[PDB]
RNA sequence: UCAUGGAGAGUUCGAUCCUGGCUCAGGAUGAACGCUGGCGGCAUGCUUAACACAUGCAAGUCGGACGGGAAGUGUUUCCAGUGGCGGACGGGUGAGUAACGCGUAAGAACCUGCCCUUGGGAGGGGAACAACAGCUGGAAACGGCUGCUAAUACCCCGUAGGCUGAGAAGCAAAAGGAGGAAUCCGCCCGAGGAGGGGCUCGCGUCUGAUUAGCUAGUUGGUGAGGUAAUAGCUUACCAAGGCGAUGAUCAGUAGCUGGUCCGAGAGGAUGAUCAGCCACACUGGGACUGAGACACGGCCCAGACUCCUACGGGAGGCAGCAGUGGGGAAUUUUCCGCAAUGGGCGAAAGCCUGACGGAGCAAUGCCGCGUGGAGGCAGAAGGCCCACGGGUCGUGAACUUCUUUUCCCGGAGAAGAAGCAAUGACGGUAUCCGGGGAAUAAGCAUCGGCUAACUCUGUGCCAGCAGCCGCGGUAAGACAGAGGAUGCAAGCGUUAUCCGGAAUGAUUGGGCGUAAAGCGUCUGUAGGUGGCUUUUUAAGUCCGCCGUCAAAUCCCAGGGCUCAACCCUGGACAG
């Protein structure tokens, strides 16, 4: 399926990530239907945009390692 | 989406019609209502259209390979 | 050999699997080829209809044996089988269609 | 010309602007081979003698171009670089010849405005 | 309130008004060349020959599917082969393609391994094929008999909410492995969904009439086949259709679009990097397997070309990354790394990634910063010019102090890396602290009008300049030099291409008495526009709501890099 999957977004040596649930056939900074939540690694935020994440993995499209591990620091994972 | 109302043309095949359809158009550049007509083969297994009269098109599976449509009758609400 | 094939291996498996799918297609055409051949002469010289069925009906059963089975196979899409064994039992049904047989709608 | 079908026919349209330099078609300045390093004369109200180098060039024309700046090296089968610009008093003319670069020396002793010459700095 | 946008000038003539053309002032380059050249940040780097290509590398993986053997001496690491997926993604180029290829918007006739949800099932047998051993052919590339072997590899029987058929009837499947177990990964048959594809259609999609007819599987219909699916997709017969002066057919050009640049605006030109779709992979043509190709680094054939040969034969596709050669005005290193990110495989460990992350060179571009700050008797040395009085270079320098962005010499020193720890190519880079020291650092155009900047010496229709007008025949504000000035600044100029200016193709926005231009006049087809009142539908029109026009870009507002460039977050008018 889909693959919950970050895209680099940003100049040389930053590294402001997107997390993006495109097809993973794609090239990594390709297209989404929703570009679903963001991952600033020096120092910022995680906007991660909940309902959205519990509906693609409601769906059944599994992350990437660390989209899953990024998923393991806050409670996502409710299985209803 | 819409029909496609218009004029049988000329049924001299089997359950086959051309349709002129007339369309109004704003022209690009030059800011008119230019008409374009395209005519179409529409299919009818009735073949119940007679040169002359006026028919909608809708969308259907291809019968053949201008064959596309099968129109059937407009509503009629002068 | 060398230290990493990778495609001349595919090529290998394909002409194995060439040579397999080639064999048992071919193998559906023989047994088609037979159900119709047999329904072509019941169709043209017969005189009695009713009785000799079962014959037909055996290689028929034979056409659908290997059909179905090359469709388990991945040599066959649905509505490939079901095209052609809707193909058997239309020509079945045409035979009986000029005949005793009286099938309306 | 009404808004009404002489127009949405056509206007007409202007063709281009027009190329200033049939050779050098691809792009700005390109190499040449010297056939010819001639003089010739402007028109009635000058009077000069300009020293023009008829140069085949490495596009398939062949085309006279004049030589800017007060000496020149030019001989027989020698190569340049030709760029556009149209010298008024030729007819003919329709190029120059850079100085200072391939096979073509900068001019003598010029000590004003090097760069259009090709004279590095003195001093 | 809205408005954040629109400049002229030269040249026809003894003069004037006007038409009209040319030329310039403005931006932008994937740019090229010349002169000059300190650093940093971020981008960009064959536009040409889709032209050949030396060398290395660019796609593997799985021993927890299976059999063997080969190092290590119960224990583990490997391995060619049979299998499993991946090689159809990622990367590169734009030759073709004026066409549902693309863009946008609908649709029904379909497929879909890996991915989630879900209903059921895995009994019984059996034959070999590699490997391997032997013989043997070849320089190699590869083979060829003889035997033998295993499986998630193949075959057969039974069983099936599936299929065929009107029913009758029949038909169809399985695979084990890991673990002590527990269980987990699987497998077979179904049923959905997501995503990905395959089709169809409305509309948009370059020029040329000095290309006017085209089309006979052609356009329909049926029957037979065929495709995953509809279909002249294909075939036999019947019908004569179908396209076109609103440009068919032919010829030529061109990848397309979010976008870029310009323009006040309408719109004009264009499609590099960034991103989506298509096509190609030496030139052609085929098919095979798989879910998915008619497959760049797969196979087979033909053609051309290069290499090897022991002369019988083989091998090859850089438009992957680096690189060489040619062509060209012109476009780089035969670099480091999987640390991140994203792929592929695996139960995991891990492995492989020239994608990607970095580094190097180049002022190729955009941005930031420095080459000193403050004082400097108003006295001297000098250049140039002068009615020889002087002026101007000039507070400029010299000279006195202050400072160290940068420079040199030392110390420290990151995050980027993900809560088990460890894990960094970049790199001892970025950044900071200390010690000297004005030290190490300004050029290039122009100065007749547009166009800011001017005098002097030499030349004498010569040398030359020139964007247009035109300067140059002895005192040249136009050539050459000096001084001075101007504008720019690590850049400055020339050229080429595009838009503006250009209302000089005109809808906004032109004209036709005489300046370029009314057919010689008339009838009339197609087509265009059209009197008044009342009524009806709403196609146009307008208003509301809803869907969509990917992301990036542009606009607004915040935020981050010491600011800016650039990056990021959110929002939206238009249309």
């Amino acid at each position: 399926m889909v693959k919950l999957r970050l895209k680099r977004c940003g100049r040389k040596q930053r590294a402001v990530y997107r997390i993006v649930a495109i097809d993973v056939r794609s090239r990594r900074e390709g297209r989404d239907l929703q570009k679903v939540g963001f991952y600033d690694p020096i120092k910022s935020q995680t906007y991660l945009n909940v309902p959205a994440i519990l509906d693609f993995l409601e769906k059944g499209a599994q992350p990437t390692e660390t989209v899953y591990d990024i998923l393991k620091r806050a409670e996502v994972f409710k299985e209803f | 989406m819409r029909s496609m109302q218009g004029k049988v043309i000329c049924a001299t095949n089997d359950k086959t019609v051309n349709v002129e359809v007339v369309r109004l158009a704003p022209h690009p550049k030059y800011k008119r209502r230019v008409r374009k007509k395209k005519k179409y083969q529409a299919h009818d297994p009735d073949n119940q259209f007679k040169v002359g009269d006026w028919v909608q098109l809708d969308k259907c599976r291809p019968i053949s390979k201008t064959k596309t449509f099968l129109a059937v009758a407009p509503e009629g609400r002068q | 050999a060398d230290s990493a094939a990778k495609r001349t291996r595919q090529a290998e498996t394909r002409r194995l699997r060439n040579k397999a799918r080639k064999s048992e297609v071919k193998t559906r055409m023989r047994k088609v080829f037979e159900a119709l051949d047999a329904l072509k002469k019941k169709s043209g010289a017969s005189t009695e209809e009713l009785v000799p069925i079962d014959n037909l009906i055996a290689e028929a059963y034979s056409a659908i044996d290997k059909a179905v089975v090359k469709g388990t196979l991945h040599r066959n899409t649905a509505a490939r089988r079901k095209s052609r064994l809707a193909r058997n039992k239309k020509v079945v049904e045409i035979h009986h269609g000029w005949y005793t047989p009286s099938l309306a709608p | 010309m009404p808004t009404i079908k002489q127009l949405i026919r056509n206007t007409r349209q202007p063709i281009r602007n027009v190329t200033k330099s049939p050779a050098l078609r691809g792009c700005p300045q390109r190499r040449g081979t010297c056939t010819r390093v001639y003089t010739i004369t402007p028109k009635k109200p000058n009077s000069a003698l300009r020293k023009v180098a008829r140069v085949r060039l490495t596009s398939g024309f062949e085309i006279t171009a004049y030589i800017p700046g007060i000496g020149h090296n030019l001989q027989e089968h020698s190569v340049v670089l030709v760029r556009g610009g149209r010298v008024k008093d030729l007819p003919g003319v329709r190029y120059h010849i850079v100085r200072g670069t391939l096979d073509a020396v900068g001019v003598k002793d010029r000590q004003q405005g090097r760069s259009k010459y090709g004279v590095k700095k003195p001093k």
